[PDB]
């Protein structure tokens, strides 16, 4: 696509939302395990937010429901890089260094409660 | 002049404003439901129907 600039960008809501690859990528991506591996950068963008309801009793099924989030496009994580280790047993894992790694975030309630937090992966 | 417990038969034979005292004890009707309504929102608990309801509050 025709490669954004910040002018193109400043304002939409675009700022807000990952990168994303279209339906052809069902591909496979080759590990060399001699080779190290670093993720660049890694972006999660949260679509929503569940709050876990504090019911009376104890013991019952207490479901995570569903909430508005007041803090308006603010909500992701990016430009996260780190360490991408191949394992002796062939598995990789992902060592976060840096990046924006949180986000405060506020959702409420129905009702109006309101519920911060801070949206993160740190570490 | 009339006395206190008849002051409201001045609207016998006055229509209009017959239907304008209609019309204030409907107005105070209305105002009493919305502000009753009012009141039972800023003070009711939605978050317990099974053992919390409306008729406990
Ligand atoms: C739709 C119902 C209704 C209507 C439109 C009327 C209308 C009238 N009545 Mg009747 N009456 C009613 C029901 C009604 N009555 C009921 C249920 C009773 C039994 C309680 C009476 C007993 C009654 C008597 C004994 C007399 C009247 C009289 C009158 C006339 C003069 C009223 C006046 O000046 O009061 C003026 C009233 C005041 C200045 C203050 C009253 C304060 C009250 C006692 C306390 C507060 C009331 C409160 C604000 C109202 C809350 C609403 C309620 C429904 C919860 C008038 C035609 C008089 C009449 O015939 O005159 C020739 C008369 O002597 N009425
Ligand atoms: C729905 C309620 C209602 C309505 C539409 C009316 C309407 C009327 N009243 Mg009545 N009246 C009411 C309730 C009402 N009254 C109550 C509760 C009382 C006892 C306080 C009175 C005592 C009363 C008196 C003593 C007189 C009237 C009179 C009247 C007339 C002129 C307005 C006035 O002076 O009010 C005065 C009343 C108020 C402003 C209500 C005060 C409310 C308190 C603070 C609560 C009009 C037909 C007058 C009239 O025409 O007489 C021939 C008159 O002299 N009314
Ligand atoms: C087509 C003819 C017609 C219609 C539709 C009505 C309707 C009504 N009449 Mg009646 N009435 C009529 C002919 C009519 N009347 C005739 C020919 C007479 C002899 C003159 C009367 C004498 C009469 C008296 C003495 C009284 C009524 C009252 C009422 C009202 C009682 C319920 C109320 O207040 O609800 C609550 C109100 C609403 C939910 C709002 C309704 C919205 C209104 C209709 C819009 C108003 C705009 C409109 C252009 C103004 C004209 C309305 C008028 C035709 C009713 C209601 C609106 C009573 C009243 O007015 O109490 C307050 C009352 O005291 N009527
Ligand atoms: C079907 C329902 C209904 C009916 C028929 C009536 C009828 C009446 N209302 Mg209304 N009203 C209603 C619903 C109703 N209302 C609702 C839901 C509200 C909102 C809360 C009101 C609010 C309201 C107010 C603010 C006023 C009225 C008044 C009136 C009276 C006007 C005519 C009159 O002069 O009487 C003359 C009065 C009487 C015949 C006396 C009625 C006595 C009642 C029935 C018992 C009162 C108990 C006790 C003595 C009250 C002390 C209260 C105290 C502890 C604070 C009449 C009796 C007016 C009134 O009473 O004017 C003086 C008046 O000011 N009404
Ligand atoms: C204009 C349209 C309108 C609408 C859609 C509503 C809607 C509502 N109102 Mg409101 N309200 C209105 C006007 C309106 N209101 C007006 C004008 C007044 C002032 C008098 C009010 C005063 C009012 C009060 C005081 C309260 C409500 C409440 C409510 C709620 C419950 C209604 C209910 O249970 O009725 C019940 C209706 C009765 C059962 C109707 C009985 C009719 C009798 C039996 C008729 C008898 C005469 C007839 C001629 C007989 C012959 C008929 C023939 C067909 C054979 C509902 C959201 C309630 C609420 O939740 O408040 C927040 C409540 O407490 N409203
Ligand atoms: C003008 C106007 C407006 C506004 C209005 C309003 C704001 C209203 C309100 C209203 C209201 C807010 C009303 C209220 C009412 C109330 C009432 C009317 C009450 C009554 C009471 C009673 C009657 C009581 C009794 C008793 C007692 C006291 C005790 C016990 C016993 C008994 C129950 C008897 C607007 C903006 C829309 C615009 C247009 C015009
Ligand atoms: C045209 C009409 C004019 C409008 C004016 C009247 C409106 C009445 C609407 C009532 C609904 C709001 O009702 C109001 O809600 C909030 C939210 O729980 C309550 O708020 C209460 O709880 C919350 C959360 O626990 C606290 O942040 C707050 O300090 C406390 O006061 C109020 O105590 C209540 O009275
Ligand atoms: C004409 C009514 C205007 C006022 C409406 C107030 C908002 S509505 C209000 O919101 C609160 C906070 O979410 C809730 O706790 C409460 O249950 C609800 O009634």
């Amino acid at each position: 696509a025709a490669t954004l600039t910040y002018d193109d960008i400043v304002g939409t809501g675009l700022a807000n939302k990952c990168p994303t690859l279209d339906d052809t990528a069902r591909g496979a991506y080759p590990i060399d395990s001699s080779q190290t591996y670093r993720i660049a950068r890694l972006c999660l963008q949260p679509t929503t937010f569940l709050v876990k309801e504090e019911p009376k009793n104890k013991r019952q099924e207490a479901e995570f429901v569903p909430t508005k989030l007041v803090t308006r496009e603010t909500t992701s994580l990016d430009q996260i890089q780190g360490e991408l280790k191949v394992n002796s047993d062939g598995s990789l894992t992902f060592v976060e260094e840096d990046g924006i790694d949180f986000q405060p975030v506020t959702v409420q309630m129905a009702g109006g409660e309101r519920i911060p937090l801070l949206f993160t992966v740190k570490n | 002049g009339l006395p206190w417990y008849r002051v409201h038969t001045v609207l016998i034979n006055d229509p209009g404003r017959l239907i304008a005292a209609h019309l204030m004890h409907t107005a105070l009707v209305a105002g009493w439901a919305g502000s009753m309504a009012l009141y039972e929102l800023a003070t009711f608990d939605p978050s317990d129907p099974v053992l919390n309801p409306m008729w406990r509050q």
